[PDB]
């Protein structure tokens, strides 16, 4: 299938919470929801997130 | 459904609920996706009106266009908003959000 | 009078970017999520003909001028808490100026 | 501030592999520009795109940043 | 060993003994690696975001 088709694949990015042993970072977490809120709420609901 | 494919010019934003799990990648998919928009489509590349070149989504032609740029959020924390620090940001809020 | 005139190659470029997926600015009546602009400085708010505006739009009635335009684009949301507008705003200063001043040499 | 990941795209374009990549990618983009003035592009069913040398060149720069981009973030 | 010996001398752990042993263990070992996986994850974690704010 064409690579455009299938899409370019995405590199690893070194996340802080891939690892057995890594816990997700809290403090980006937070700040991530103030850019869901600020950002992305317009146009995306989280309808599974009480 | 309707009142949000109206807003959207026919496309259906999807639910951010599970999208990390929903995708491959996740993570990486996800971010790549959000700061992977060029300003120019490379040469030859026929886009439909109301549509937007990403490389990463299947297809190429994506209904979403770009929305993070630098520091259009004020991080109460500080951090310096910039849209590959915002990207990393929702992502991994949208990661918890899923799991 | 809290508004400066800055560029408009930087207005015509931040609004390509962050508007132009919305707007359109030259004559006529070419509405896409938001209604076309030309004409709107002077004009009331929610007048142009052809767009179904938010009950809150119309509500303010606001008469649009760069002073108004550089408030309202600061946050959208905050100006009129019932627009259907999807955007943050611009939180500098100077890119208001820009921005708007593109706005005055296009939907002229 | 200047985003983190453009800064790292930036001095990777500039690498001899960066350079060389955007150097197939734009003699593709030049050689595109023209047929689309000759006599009826609109009607050819053959349009060569270059989404093929814009994927080597992405490809790329995505393998140089990706493992470095987070060290700068916070 | 010796030490085996002093405690069971030559007779195999019994019943009582391992569960026991289990009650004890299964609180220990919990604390030993909420311990060590909480330290190895510090400023991650809600509590060192909460302090920060
Ligand atoms: C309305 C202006 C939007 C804003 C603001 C954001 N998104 Fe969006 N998103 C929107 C549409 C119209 C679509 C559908 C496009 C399609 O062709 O299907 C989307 C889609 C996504 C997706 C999933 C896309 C896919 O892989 O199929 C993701 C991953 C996504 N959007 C994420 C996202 C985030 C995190 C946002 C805030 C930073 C965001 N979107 C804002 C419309 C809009
Ligand atoms: C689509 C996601 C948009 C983007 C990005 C921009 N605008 Fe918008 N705008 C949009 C909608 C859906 C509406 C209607 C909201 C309503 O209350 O009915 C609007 C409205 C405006 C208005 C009011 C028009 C009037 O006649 O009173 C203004 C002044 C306006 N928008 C300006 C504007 C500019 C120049 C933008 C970039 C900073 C911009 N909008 C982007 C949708 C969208």
């Amino acid at each position: 299938m064409t690579a455009a088709e299938h899409g370019l694949h995405a590199p690893a990015y070194a996340w802080s919470h891939n690892g057995p042993f890594e816990t997700f970072d809290h403090a980006s977490i937070r700040r991530g929801y103030q850019v869901y809120r600020e950002v992305c709420a317009a146009c995306h609901s989280l309808d599974r997130v009480a | 459904e309707q009142a949000a494919r109206a807003a959207n010019q026919g496309a259906l934003p999807p639910d951010l609920s599970l999208i990390v799990k929903a995708r491959h990648g996740g993570c990486d998919y996800i971010f790549s996706l959000l700061t992977g928009y060029p300003d120019e489509p490379p040469a030859g590349v026929a886009l439909p009106p109301g549509s937007n070149y990403n490389p990463y989504f299947p297809g190429g032609s994506i209904a979403m266009a770009r929305v993070l740029f630098d520091d259009m959020v004020e991080y109460e924390d500080g951090t310096p908003a910039t849209t590959s620090q915002m990207a990393k940001d929702v992502t991994t809020f949208l990661n918890w959000c899923a799991e | 009078t809290e508004f400066k005139a800055g560029s408009a190659k930087k207005g015509a470029t931040l609004f390509k970017t962050r508007c132009l997926q919305c707007h359109t600015v030259e004559k006529g009546g070419p509405h896409k999520v938001g209604p076309n602009l030309h004409g709107i400085f002077g004009r009331h708010s929610g007048q142009a003909e052809g767009y179904s505006y938010t009950d809150a739009n119309i509500k303010k009635n606001v008469l649009w001028d760069e002073n108004n335009m550089s408030e309202y684009l600061t946050n959208p949301k905050k100006y009129i808490p019932g627009t259907k507008m999807a955007f943050g705003g611009l939180k500098k200063e100077k890119d208001r100026n820009d921005l708007i001043t593109y706005l005055k040499k296009a939907c002229e | 501030d200047t985003d983190q990941l453009e800064d790292l795209r930036e001095h990777f374009k500039n690498t001899e592999e960066g350079k060389a990549l955007v150097h197939h990618y734009e003699e593709c983009a030049e050689r595109v520009k023209i047929q689309q003035q000759q006599p009826g592009y609109a009607d050819l069913e053959h349009k060569e795109d270059c989404v093929e040398e814009f994927f080597h060149l992405q490809h790329y720069l995505d393998t140089a940043t990706a493992p470095r981009l987070f060290d700068k973030l916070k | 060993s010796s030490l085996y010996k002093t405690f069971f001398k030559r007779n195999a752990v019994f019943v009582g003994t391992i569960f026991a042993g289990a009650f004890v263990f299964q609180t220990v070992f919990d604390t030993a690696i909420t311990s060590w996986y909480e330290n190895h994850n510090k400023g991650k974690l809600w509590k060192d975001v909460k302090a920060k704010i």
